[PDB]
RNA sequence: UGGAAGUCGGAAUCCGCUAAGGACUGUGUAACAACUCACCUGCCGAAUGUACUAGCCCUGAAAAUGGAUGGCGCUCAAGCGU
């Protein structure tokens, strides 16, 4: 069952994930690697 | 005025006219004399037309 | 963009804290490796660790390190060619979910009775097995819930009740009391907080943290130690059975 | 409350703003020149006028010199202009008279001469009470 | 019969926007240059003429409601002096009044500066003055209004003493009982509780004997020193026990579970003997469940004869 | 407010000749009057112009800075 | 920015079955049947796996994308509906004049009646009759309580509220007159 | 009633049952309902508002750096005796417009 | 104000004392203590008005000190 | 024969301490004046400082105990002239107390402290003295602070 | 200070245990208590936060007979920029 409790007493409400309608267009890695090169270049 | 009433206030000592008990018993009675004497002056001294 | 969540701005002392705080547990626990024989790691799950700073006070002799996991993690060494001593990379694998360290010149078999025997009674969190059943009983509410006798409570202050509503005791205000039903109590009956044998919720183990009973334990379990004379770790009973990573 | 008399039927109204009528009582006053209605309404032009029960404002043109500077709450009791009541008599009084009382309906003076009307002593007790013929 | 009759007083901002706000919107405020100047000038004098009126219709209700210290009985004047410092009262409704012919005598003078003015502009110029003159001087008593508006609440809750009537006067020490006996003989809700001042101000309730009403007066309670270490609290019930021509009720717990003295009590009540002149004075030993006068000590048994 | 049951009075988009030519000469009469007084401005001016720069999110922005840096030394080197 | 594809995901159980056809959603369970017509919402309705919904938009806005949110939750909550049920238990608290409630069913019209009496000590009798669906009981266990269950939890949670907001005290001071009828929990039937 | 009295009721009896919830949700509210005023409030209303907005901005942002830097004259020296401190004898105001004479 | 020292649109101005914006007026300095070198009291000094009176309602000066 | 525990805050040769006890220590069944008297003889050492003050409750009778603090502490150490209470107020603790005299008020308070070392202990007595507004060898005892964490002062160790 | 325990006031605002915790952000008490916030840890899973700049849009003040992008009407325009 659900474990905690909601501010609003809505308890039937999903556990809702982020709003992140730009996802799976970066993999994590790459990321990391751009951070560094724009780290070393500034 | 914030520190003599309020929320803020930090006024605990008031300011008397008088010191000892006997003298808080004689300022009572001159004021009371005072208050009855001012009462018959007024009084002394349906709505009326313009 | 316009609509967005107006992101409060704390008027406080306190900041974050960043990477400066990572990099200072970094240098405490590389520094704390060379000086002691013995470093333990022990688990305490889905617990308060309020009295942590007791067990600290009365391991004086001791360091106790409770940051981040993977942080330790990473100050021990995951893999051979970073470990600050040998075997410490032997050691991390036991460092999963809430974890700590323990740096110790004691005995190894000391520090096992000291943290066999140690036990305190504590309040219990979500997600625990309530061992029995508690109930509210009704009329005028006390501050234990029914726990002492009625005539030796003092009764339930009068700012605590809309938090009992919010958690959903149907208490009201009857002459500056707070009450389920009447004062006498009638056309009511208790009021289940938990049931023995069912998973308690955050509700029901705050509704208990507000009548004060405890129905958990304080226990720290040891899951292995590695030595620096030997280079090795001694693994301990709970080390089996713990997950590991 | 405004001195408006409540369940009073209409009835015509024979005096207005400016008539002088008869005093009833003993107050010492022998007449009531009326300067306002209580009751009346908002009209272009139109005078306010007041009938038998009605309560009105007064100035005292004759009587007592104690009464000459004040102006008084005054119920009408008698009206010489005919009306009807209810039961469809038609009936007016030989004179315009009216008494003198306190704004809660309580009367300054302690016996009216001649009669009353029906509508003022229903509607305030004290007339009622006060009263030696009613008609 | 109270002062809860008295209007609300609204801080200097919020007087500012109330009378700008009845200048903006209960008159007209299209003027056009074309017009002539005698219809600008009437204008623009009507507008200050109409602002200086909401002005001083607000400071009079605000005079006129206020009570007034000089007519009041010593009783109540005292009781208002104890609680508030008199001369900031008056210093407050003077400035309030002082602002009111401040404002009264700045209108005048535009007004009749706006006789002479020639011109749309000049005329608006004017205007513009006399109104941010006037806005001025009331934000210049910012803290005299929070000051009164605090004075009217709390006199809006303030009991009603009748200072000439059948009245009993509940006095002594805190923790004696005082309450308890309020309200075991009255209908007054005065809380009971075991920690000391728990009365801060002066409660009144009722009760009927022999088909005579008799109001009973419960007190702040009083400690054993001079009256220059007094506090405003217990002065409340100083000026009660002063100025109340009343039937006095000195309360006295024998057991000392009030956390003082039965010989401190005593002093007290030889200390405030001298206000007793003229009033009937009664001892009344509280909470004899606990410990009784046979029980005490004779010789306190003796100082009390 | 009650705009959709009650309609007010609507506010005319139909400009008025009279309007347009003072819009205009007002205009025109603002543009000479604020370059008289660009001339006669005394707040101080930068002859350089502090140039915005050179984006972060530009993918060859470390290629462009080794250009820049090795006409730089080309250049100390040719002077 | 328009976003080419952007897709959400409703488990269901096996005891509720699911019919979409022209964005007009039907919903059956152990309990009841739910029915709702989301035309007003561009979605695309699929199977992307046993026992699984797929929403999904193309070349929608951020606003389109966000609405599929809505959508997601709004079939989520009829399955749990037509699952489990919702509950509300309000509680009604008096000062001095106790509060008299009365449910019936009307019969011809098939729906619940609630009939409040002498709120403030008032003559006027207040009504107030639920959505089909919706059934009210007076709960015995506790003192002065309602309970409104049911499979629509748009359709209890607003006779719950119009319960609340029939009662309402009008010219008095709310800090010294606390009386009225108030929703106290929510929940699920099972 | 007498002194604290509304606070005496709300000792012995409490508040309403909804009262801490309907002031989160109006505390919720309020930026919807700020938002709304600021773009549906017409004319003077309006203006006194955003005037009223600006204010806050202001203090809001003050506030800011003052919590933010709470952890932290003339070109030629001079003694302390000729600070604060300042040929052609010209008056403040030497040219005004000139006045006609209907004016 | 002592006298009217200066209006400097029109002589027939200064005469008739008009006080308008830019007009040098003296004025009566005995209340800001101002005295010579020896211990005379200086009761007289030239102002000058930098508003406009008729569209202020007050009439505002500096000193020429 | 359950026991009782009540901890108050009261000043030292003073009896009416036991003002605010009489509501609770009444129903216990204690005498409001023993207890007042157990006090100010409990307390008569700390003449006009704010100790605070234990009560053993057992059977009806209650034994009293000054429990040490370290503000109190600092404060005695000062040495302040003896004082009456009412007349004047508003005074600052503006004098000086020794580093040794520090080390003794951190050893009084080792069963108090949760510090591993008598150092650790010496800097809190040192930053209650701070707040205090005292000085420690005529500096200030933030700088003591500073200077003891800098380690050019050598703290004893136990 | 009658009472003031971080939260009626004034001035300072340090140290220890630290993973982290202000001589305290609010609620609350007569004072306590209790709750909460700043801060930290456990679950989760990959992109976010702040301040500005440039577009379009709303507000950014309106009177008085019924009316005006010229009128109908126009919304991936019959509006705006190229
Ligand atoms: N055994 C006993 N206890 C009493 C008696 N009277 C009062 N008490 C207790 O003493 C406490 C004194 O509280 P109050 O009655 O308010 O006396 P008080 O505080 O001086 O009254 P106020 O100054 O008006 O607030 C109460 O809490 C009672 O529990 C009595 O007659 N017998
Ligand atoms: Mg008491």
């Amino acid at each position: 069952k659900n474990l905690g409790m909601r501010k609003n007493g809505q308890v039937w409400l999903p556990a809702k994930k982020a709003f992140r309608p730009t996802k799976g267009l970066t993999s994590w890695e790459l990321r990391v690697k751009k951070r560094q090169e724009q780290a070393a270049m500034k | 005025f914030s520190e003599t009433f309020g929320p803020k206030a930090q006024r605990k000592r008031p300011k008397l006219s008088f010191n000892t008990v006997d003298e808080l018993a004689g300022y009572s009675e001159q004021s009371l004399d005072s208050y009855h004497a001012r009462l018959e002056e007024k009084k002394l001294l349906s709505v009326a037309t313009a | 963009p316009k609509s967005k969540r107006a992101r409060v701005y704390h008027l406080t002392q306190v900041n974050k804290k960043g990477r400066e705080a990572k990099e200072r547990l970094f240098s405490n626990i590389r520094e704390t490796i060379p000086k002691y024989q013995h470093c333990f790691v022990f688990s305490v799950d889905n617990m308060r660790n309020n009295y942590l700073k007791d067990v600290r006070h009365e391991l004086n002799d001791c360091r106790i390190f409770f940051g981040k996991t993977k942080l330790m993690a990473r100050a021990l060494g995951t893999t051979p060619e970073e470990e600050q001593a040998d075997g410490l990379h032997r050691l991390t694998r036991y460092l999963t979910g809430t974890v700590g360290l323990l740096f110790t010149n004691r005995d190894p078999a000391d520090i096992e009775s000291y943290f066999s025997n140690l036990s305190q009674v504590d309040f219990a969190r979500a997600g625990t097995v309530a061992p029995r059943t508690v109930t509210v009983p009704p009329g005028i509410v006390y501050s234990t819930g029914g726990e002492v006798p009625p005539e030796h409570d003092v009764p339930v202050s009068h700012t605590l009740e809309p938090e009992l509503r919010r958690l959903g005791m149907p208490v009201r205000m009857i002459k500056g009391k707070v009450c389920l039903g009447d004062e006498k109590g009638e056309a009511s009956e208790g009021y289940t907080i938990c049931k023995e044998g069912e998973v308690l919720d955050s509700r029901q183990t705050r509704l208990l943290k507000l009548f004060s009973i405890c129905l958990s334990e304080f226990k720290v379990s040891l899951l292995g130690y590695w030595s620096s004379a030997s280079g090795e770790v001694t693994e301990l009973e709970a080390g089996k059975t713990r997950p590991k990573r | 409350k405004r001195g408006a008399p409540g369940g009073k039927l209409k009835m015509t109204l024979g005096l207005p703003v400016g008539a002088i009528m008869n005093c009833a009582d003993n107050s010492g006053a022998r007449n009531l020149y009326i300067i306002a209605v209580k009751g009346a309404g908002a009209r272009l032009n139109r005078l306010p006028a007041g009938g038998v029960g009605d309560m009105v404002m007064a100035t005292v043109k004759k009587g007592k010199p104690e009464l000459r500077k004040k102006v008084h709450p005054a119920v009408i009791v008698r009206q010489a202009k005919p009306w009807k009541r209810f039961d469809g008599v038609f009936l007016y009084f030989e004179d315009n008279a009216g008494v003198i009382v306190n704004p809660k309906g309580e009367m300054k003076g302690s016996a009216i001469t001649g009669p009353v009307g029906k509508e003022a002593a229903e509607l305030w007790p004290r007339i009622a009470s006060n009263a030696g013929v009613v008609m | 019969t109270g002062w809860k009759d008295i209007p609300p007083v609204p801080t200097a901002q919020e007087f500012i926007d109330i009378v700008l706000s009845r200048t903006q919107r209960r008159l007209p405020t299209q003027i056009r240059p074309g017009f002539k100047i005698s219809r600008i000038r009437a204008f623009y004098t009507r507008k200050v003429k109409f602002t200086q009126e909401t002005c001083s219709e607000k400071f009079g209700a605000i005079i006129s409601s206020f009570p007034v210290l000089s007519d009041q009985h010593p009783f109540h004047r005292d009781l208002m002096n104890i609680l508030y410092d008199a001369d900031h009262f008056k210093v407050a409704l003077g400035q309030i009044s002082t602002a009111k012919n401040l404002i009264e005598t700045i209108s005048r003078d535009y007004v009749r500066l706006l006789k002479y003015a020639q011109s749309l502009y000049q005329c608006k110029q004017l205007k513009r003055a006399a109104l941010g003159r006037m806005a001025t001087l009331i934000k210049r008593l910012k803290d005299p209004l929070i000051y009164l508006d605090q004075v009217r609440q709390h006199l809006a809750r303030l009991p009603d003493i009748n200072p000439t009537t059948r009245t009993l006067l509940v006095a002594g020490f805190p923790n004696v009982g005082k309450s308890s006996f309020v309200r075991s003989v009255t209908r007054a809700d005065t809380p009971v509780e075991p920690y000391a001042f728990t009365t801060k101000s002066l409660f009144v309730g009722h009760l009927d004997y022999k088909y005579l009403r008799y109001q009973v007066i419960d007190t702040p309670g009083i400690l054993d020193h001079p009256l220059e270490e007094m506090n405003t609290i217990e002065m409340q019930s100083v000026t009660a026990l002063a100025h109340l021509r009343a039937a006095v009720l000195y309360f006295m717990d024998i057991s000392e579970q009030c956390g003082f003295s039965l010989k401190a009590q005593i002093n007290l009540f030889k200390s405030i003997k001298p206000l007793f002149a003229n009033k009937m004075v009664f001892i009344v030993l509280n909470k004899m469940d606990i410990k009784k006068f046979e029980e005490l000590d004779p010789e306190m048994q003796q100082e009390i004869n | 407010a009650g705009t959709i049951n009650k309609p007010k009075k609507p506010t005319s988009k139909r400009k008025t000749t009279r309007l347009r030519a003072k819009i205009s000469k007002r205009a025109a009469e603002k543009k000479r009057k604020e370059r008289k007084l660009a001339r006669k401005n005394p707040e101080w001016r930068s002859k350089l112009k502090k140039d915005p720069g050179i984006p972060n999110l530009f993918p060859y922005k470390e290629r462009l800075l080794q250009q820049i840096e090795e006409e730089r030394i080309r250049r100390k080197e040719e002077l | 920015m328009r976003y080419i594809h952007s897709e959400e995901t409703i488990p269901v159980p096996e005891n509720v079955k699911v019919s979409i056809k022209s964005r007009l959603v039907t919903v059956e369970g152990p309990r009841g049947k739910l029915q709702k017509d989301l035309s007003h919402i561009a979605v695309n309705f699929s199977v992307v796996k046993k026992g699984v919904i797929g929403l999904e938009i193309h070349h929608g806005s951020r606003k389109d994308v966000a609405a599929l949110r809505t959508v997601r939750t709004i079939i989520n909550n009829m399955i749990i509906g037509v699952t489990k049920g919702f509950k509300y238990k309000m509680r009604y608290v008096y000062a001095h004049f106790p509060i008299n409630v009365n449910v019936e069913k009307n019969a011809e019209t098939g729906c619940y009646e609630v009939e409040i009496r002498n709120f403030i000590g008032e003559k006027i009798v207040r009504k107030v009759v639920m959505a089909p669906g919706v059934e009210v009981e007076i709960s015995k266990a506790q003192k002065d309580e309602l309970i409104l269950s049911g499979n629509s939890l748009e359709a209890v949670s607003q006779s719950a509220a119009d319960i609340q907001q029939i009662c309402k005290v009008r010219n008095k001071d709310i800090r010294k007159f606390l009386d009225g009828i108030y929703v106290s929990e929510k929940g699920n039937i099972v | 009633p007498q002194n604290e009295y509304i606070e005496r009721h709300r000792k012995l009896h409490g508040r309403r049952l909804d009262a801490e919830e309907r002031a989160r949700k109006k505390a919720a509210r309020e930026g919807h309902k700020n938002s709304e005023n600021a773009q549906n409030l017409r004319g003077l209303r309006a203006k006194l508002y955003a005037k009223q907005r600006h204010a806050q901005k202001i203090q809001m942002r003050k506030a800011i750096k003052q919590h933010e830097e709470r952890n932290v004259e003339p070109s030629d020296p001079i003694p302390s005796y000729l600070l604060d401190r300042a040929a052609r004898f010209s008056v403040p105001i030497p040219k005004v417009r000139g006045i006609s004479e209907e004016e | 104000i002592l006298s009217v020292k200066k209006n400097p649109s029109n002589p027939l101005y200064t005469q008739l004392g008009v006080l308008t914006k830019g007009t040098i007026i003296e004025v009566n300095v005995s209340d800001l203590g101002i005295v010579t070198a020896s211990g005379k009291i200086a009761w007289g000094r030239y102002a000058q008005i930098t508003n406009n009176p008729e569209n202020d309602g007050c009439v505002n000066a500096v000193l020429l000190v | 024969n359950e026991i009782k525990i009540i901890h108050l805050r009261a000043t030292g040769g003073e009896v009416g301490a036991s003002s605010a006890l009489a509501p609770k220590i009444g129903p216990l069944g204690l005498s409001p004046k023993k207890v007042g008297e157990d006090i100010a003889k409990a307390t008569a050492d700390w003449k006009g400082l704010r100790v605070t003050v234990r009560l053993t409750i057992q059977n009806r009778q209650a034994q009293v105990s000054v429990v040490p603090t370290a503000s109190a502490l600092i404060i005695r150490a000062l040495k302040e002239p003896p004082r009456d209470r009412k007349k004047e107020k508003n005074i600052k603790h503006n004098k000086s107390v020794s580093l040794d005299e520090i080390i003794e008020i951190a050893r009084t308070m080792r069963f108090k402290s949760f510090s591993k070392d008598l150092k650790g202990g010496v800097k809190e007595i040192l930053g209650t003295a701070f707040s205090v507004g005292c000085q420690v060898d005529g500096k200030s005892p933030k700088a003591i602070s500073d200077a003891i964490e800098a380690g050019e002062i050598d703290i004893p160790d136990e």
